[PDB]
């Protein structure tokens, strides 16, 4: 859980198709629809000839998510599990002998 | 060509017009245009070379305007 927090931290997954909207303004955008901008891009996506999608799934690189020893350490000394052996001591305490 | 075709007039003058028309244009073509200096060159330069006279030309979707250089991308509302 540690190692792949990290390495989303470091992957950041940020910076994709930036900028892909190209500057097409022109002067005689006026005297009509102020929502200019929504059609264009309307018209930018109604260009493309079909949804493909058709991208590598294994660009990702998952695999490069691995643990460290320092990594390893943010156990942090976690609590036990079990209190203390004072309370199951008579649990070996009554088979010192052979079981009945 | 055609053996025959069919044609018939548009009655009582109701010829629409378009409320928005989409133009997609070359680099060079394009950087032309907008390197005009106003609003109204770039209006007079579309209109000299396309020949498209205000009110009387009839434009359609998906209209090439010259071969493999420009198009006219779509229309609306009407086609």
């Amino acid at each position: 859980l540690k190692s792949v927090h990290r390495w989303l931290s470091a992957a950041d997954q940020s910076e994709v198709v930036p900028g892909n909207d190209n500057i097409e303004y022109f002067s005689i955008n006026e005297h009509g629809r102020r929502e200019e901008n929504r059609l264009r891009l309307k018209t930018l996506l109604q260009q493309d000839v079909v949804h493909e999608t058709k991208t590598s799934t294994s660009a990702a690189s998952e695999l490069t998510a691995v643990v460290t020893i320092n990594d390893l350490l943010e156990a942090c000394q976690e609590t036990k599990p079990s209190i203390s052996t004072s309370e199951l001591v008579k649990l070996r305490g009554i088979y010192d002998r052979f079981q009945k | 060509t055609m053996d025959f075709c069919y044609f018939e007039p548009i009655l009582d003058n109701v010829v629409p017009v378009l409320d928005s028309v989409t133009f997609l244009i070359n680099e060079q073509l394009y950087s032309k245009l907008m390197d005009l200096p106003q609003e109204m060159q770039q209006i007079q330069f579309l209109h000299y070379k396309y020949n498209i006279n205000s009110m009387e030309t009839v434009v359609h979707s998906r209209d090439i305007l010259t071969s493999g250089l420009c198009q006219i991308l779509n229309c609306s509302p009407f086609p």
